C-alpha cells in the first residue's frame, strides 16, 4: 500500500499522482479530494467513471500494480491532497494509502 | 406433444428498444432451455440467447453481443427478448424454440408461431 | 441524503469520556447505508475504525478494538460513537460516512458529514 | 452421561448442502431443555410428533443433522413439496421424520461484500432420492459432447454461492436449520429423561 | 464463431430424384450435427438429430451418414411435399446454423 508523499506541478499542465500496491489491477479502487478547511469528496470510483459534480478533467487509470490519475488543467481550485483507498474482500476491512499533496507556484 | 406460444406482431419505431415474449405450455419450464432465433426475409437463420436454470443467460452471439439480453421470467413460465436498438437488419421474424433435452441447449425441436417484427419509418 | 455531526467542544487532556451525535435529515437509518467513522491524526492520512448496520452484524478496526462501541436508534434517527479511556494517544475529528450504493465486491464512502473536530483527548 | 445435543449449534459452520454434519448418536442425556435454550425460532413447528409431548419419546437414533438454507425459501424442508433445496439438493422422507428447527444467522453468517464460503447443488438427472449424499462436484455434462475440465454451454458448473449481502431483506439471510428423526423399530431405546 | 458453409445453397430437382446434400462441416465433430426443415412462410422443424436416427414419424428415405468431418444427407425421392429449405446446425460452436439449401422441383 504505497504511493509518493509528495508532488508539485505548474498550473495548467497536466499531472499524475499514482498509488502503487501489489496485484491492485485485481481489485477496483475509489479516491478522494482533500484540500484542507473541509471535508474530502467521492472523484473517482470503480477506476471509470465519477459522480454527479465532477468535471471531466479527472480520469482513473489501472495498470496492474500501479493506479494514477491524470490532472489536464490545472488551478488552485483543485489544489488539495489526494487520498488511496483499497476495498478488502478477504478480512472484509478498508484500507487507505497516506495522500499525496501537488504543489503550484 | 407440448405446443409454445408467444406475443403477436409489432410495427415499432426504428431507434428504440423492442420487447417480446414466449409463453410455454407445459411440462418444467424452469429446468428446461429456451433458445431463441431469427430468420431474415431475404437470409438464413441467426442465433441469439437462451436462459438455464443454473443462471448463466448469457450464451449470445458475438455479432450479437452487449446488443441483446434475456430477461425469461420462470414464474409466469415466459422468456423475454429485448434488443437494444433498432436497426433494418432487425426488420428478420423471430422465433423461440424448444426441445426435449432436459437441460442441453443442443437440439431443438419445437418452435413458436413466429413473430412479425420490422422496423420502418 | 446529507448528513450532519455534532460533538464536543473543548475538554481536558485525560478522561474517559467521548461522545459523538450524528443525523440524516434527508434519509433514514434503516438499511443498505451502513454507518461508517473516520479518524486521522492531523497532519497525517485517514485511518477507519468502524462500520456498523441496523441488524448487528457488528464490526470494529483490528486496532483499538479493545475499547469502541457504537449506538444507533431510530428515534431520532441517529447514531453515536463511544471510545473509553483516551489518553491523547489520538486526537481527531472523526468524520461520518456511509457506503451507499453496494455494488459488486467494491465499497465507496459516500456522502459525509462537515466533521466535528475535537481537541487533544477530547 | 450427557450428549452434545444441541451445543452443536454453537459451531462455526454449518459446511453446506453437500455435508450435513451427522452426529448419529446412540444414547445420552438429554431433554426439553436443550431445546429450549435457545430463543428465536422460525420454524420449530415439527410434522411427525407434536413437541408438547416429547419427553419420554425414546427412540434408538436420532439421525439428526443441520445446515444453512437462504431465508426466501424455508416451507420446501417440510416433506413432499416442489422446491430446488427439496428435489435437488436434498428431499425429507415424506412417511415420518422427527422434527425441524429453523432461525435465522444474519449475524453469525452474512458478511458484507458476500461470503462465497457456502454453496448449493443445482439439477442433476433424475429426481433426488430421500436422505442422501451427493457429495461429487465434477463438472456437469449436459450430453453429446463430453467436455474436458472447463466452462461453457454444455460444461456446466453444479455450483452456486449464496452470496449473503446482509443489506438483503428478509427475502436474503442466513437460515440455519436442523431435522432430527425419533424413530425406534428395534429392541433397544434412548434415554426417557422426565422419570 | 466458425464460418460455417453449405454445399451447395440451391439445388435442382425433379420428381422422386436420387438427391443428396452436404453441409460442410470445417470444425472437426464426432456426429455433432443435426438438419433441418423450413417450409417457407411457416415455423421450422427437424428432420434428424445427431445426424444418425430419425426423429419422430417422418419417413426413412430422410437419411444421412456424416460421422467425422464429411457430412451428407439423402432424400433419394421428392414427390409431394419435401420441396422447402433445408439447414444443419452445429454442436461444437453452441448454436450455430449452415447456409441454407434452396432445392427446387423441375
Amino acid at each position: 500500500l504505497t504511493q509518493p508523499p509528495s508532488v508539485s506541478v505548474a498550473p495548467g499542465k497536466t499531472a499524475r499522482i499514482t498509488c502503487g500496491g501489489n496485484n491492485i489491477g485485481s481489485k477496483s479502487v475509489h479516491w478522494y479530494q482533500q484540500k484542507p478547511g473541509q471535508a474530502p469528496a467521492l472523484v473517482i470510483y470503480y477506476d471509470s467513471d465519477r459522480p454527479s459534480g465532477i468535471p471531466e478533467r479527472f480520469s482513473g487509470s489501472n495498470s496492474g500494480n500501479t493506479a494514477t490519475l491524470t490532472i489536464s488543467r490545472v488551478e488552485a481550485g483543485d489544489e488539495a491532497d489526494y487520498y488511496c483507498q483499497v476495498w478488502d474482500s478477504s478480512s472484509d476491512h478498508p484500507i487507505f494509502g497516506t495522500g499525496t499533496k501537488v504543489t503550484v507556484l | 406433444q407440448v405446443q409454445l406460444v408467444q406475443s403477436g406482431a409489432e410495427v415499432k419505431r426504428p431507434g428504440s428498444s423492442v420487447k417480446v415474449s414466449c409463453k410455454a405450455s407445459g411440462g418444467p419450464f424452469r429446468k428446461y432451455a429456451i433458445s431463441w432465433v431469427r430468420q431474415a426475409p431475404g437470409q438464413g437463420l441467426e442465433w441469439m440467447g437462451s436462459n438455464i436454470p443454473v443462471f448463466e443467460a448469457t450464451h449470445y452471439a458475438p455479432k450479437f453481443q452487449g446488443r441483446v439480453t434475456i430477461t425469461a421470467d420462470d414464474s409466469t413460465s415466459t422468456a423475454y427478448m429485448e434488443l437494444s436498438s433498432l436497426r433494418s437488419e432487425d426488420t428478420a421474424v423471430y422465433y423461440c424454440a424448444r426441445g426435449e433435452t432436459v437441460v442441453a441447449t443442443a437440439t431443438l425441436d419445437y418452435w413458436g408461431q413466429g413473430t412479425l417484427v420490422t422496423v420502418s419509418s | 441524503v446529507q448528513l450532519q455531526e455534532s460533538g464536543p467542544g473543548l475538554l481536558k487532556p485525560s478522561q474517559t469520556l467521548s461522545l459523538t451525535c450524528s443525523v440524516s435529515g434527508g434519509s433514514v437509518s434503516s438499511t443498505t447505508y451502513y454507518w461508517s467513522w473516520i479518524r486521522q491524526h492531523p497532519g497525517k492520512g485517514l485511518e477507519w475504525i468502524g462500520y456498523i448496520l441496523y441488524n448487528w452484524n457488528s464490526s470494529y478496526n483490528p486496532s483499538l478494538k479493545s475499547r469502541v462501541t457504537i449506538s444507533i436508534d431510530t428515534s431520532k434517527n441517529q447514531f453515536s460513537l463511544r471510545l473509553s479511556s483516551v489518553t491523547a494517544a489520538d486526537t481527531a475529528v472523526y468524520y461520518c460516512a456511509g457506503f451507499g450504493d453496494y455494488g459488486g465486491n467494491s465499497f465507496w464512502f459516500d456522502p459525509w458529514g462537515q466533521g466535528t473536530l475535537v481537541t487533544v483527548s477530547s | 452421561n450427557l450428549c452434545p445435543f444441541h451445543e452443536v449449534f454453537n459451531a462455526t459452520t454449518f459446511a453446506s448442502v453437500y455435508a450435513w454434519n451427522r452426529k448419529r448418536i446412540s444414547n445420552c442425556v438429554a431433554d426439553y431443555s436443550v431445546i429450549y435454550n435457545f430463543a428465536p425460532f422460525f420454524a420449530f413447528k415439527c410434522y411427525g410428533v407434536s413437541p408438547t409431548k416429547l419427553n419420554d419419546l425414546c427412540f434408538t437414533n436420532v439421525y439428526a443433522d443441520s445446515f444453512v438454507i437462504r431465508g426466501n425459501e424455508v416451507s420446501q424442508i417440510a416433506p413432499g413439496q416442489t422446491g430446488n433445496i427439496a428435489d435437488y439438493n436434498y428431499k425429507l422422507p415424506d412417511d415420518f421424520t422427527g422434527c425441524v428447527i429453523a432461525w435465522n444467522s444474519n449475524k453469525l453468517d452474512s458478511k458484507p461484500s458476500g461470503n462465497y464460503n457456502y454453496l448449493y447443488r443445482l439439477f442433476r438427472k433424475s429426481k433426488l432420492k430421500p436422505f442422501e449424499r451427493d457429495i461429487s462436484t465434477e463438472i456437469y455434462q449436459a450430453g453429446n459432447k463430453p467436455c474436458n475440465g472447463v466452462a461453457g454451454s454444455n460444461c456446466y458448473s453444479p455450483l452456486q454461492s449464496y452470496g449473503f449481502r446482509p443489506t438483503y431483506g428478509v427475502g436474503h439471510q442466513p437460515y440455519r436449520v436442523v431435522v432430527l428423526s425419533f424413530e425406534l423399530l428395534h429392541a433397544p431405546a434412548t434415554v426417557c429423561g422426565p422419570k | 464463431d466458425i464460418q460455417m458453409t453449405q454445399s451447395p445453397s440451391s439445388l435442382s430437382a425433379s420428381v422422386g430424384d436420387r438427391v443428396t446434400i452436404r453441409c460442410q462441416a470445417s470444425q472437426d465433430i464426432t456426429n455433432y450435427l443435426n438438419w433441418y426443415q423450413q417450409k417457407p412462410g411457416k415455423a421450422p422443424k427437424l428432420l434428424i438429430f445427431d445426424a444418425s436416427n430419425l426423429a419422430t414419424g417422418v419417413p426413412s428415405r430422410f437419411s444421412g451418414s456424416g460421422s467425422g468431418t464429411d457430412f451428407t444427407f439423402t432424400i433419394s425421392s421428392l414427390q409431394a411435399e419435401d420441396i422447402a429449405t433445408y439447414f444443419c446446425q452445429q454442436y461444437d460452436d453452441p448454436l450455430t446454423f449452415g447456409g441454407g439449401t434452396k432445392v427446387e422441383i423441375q
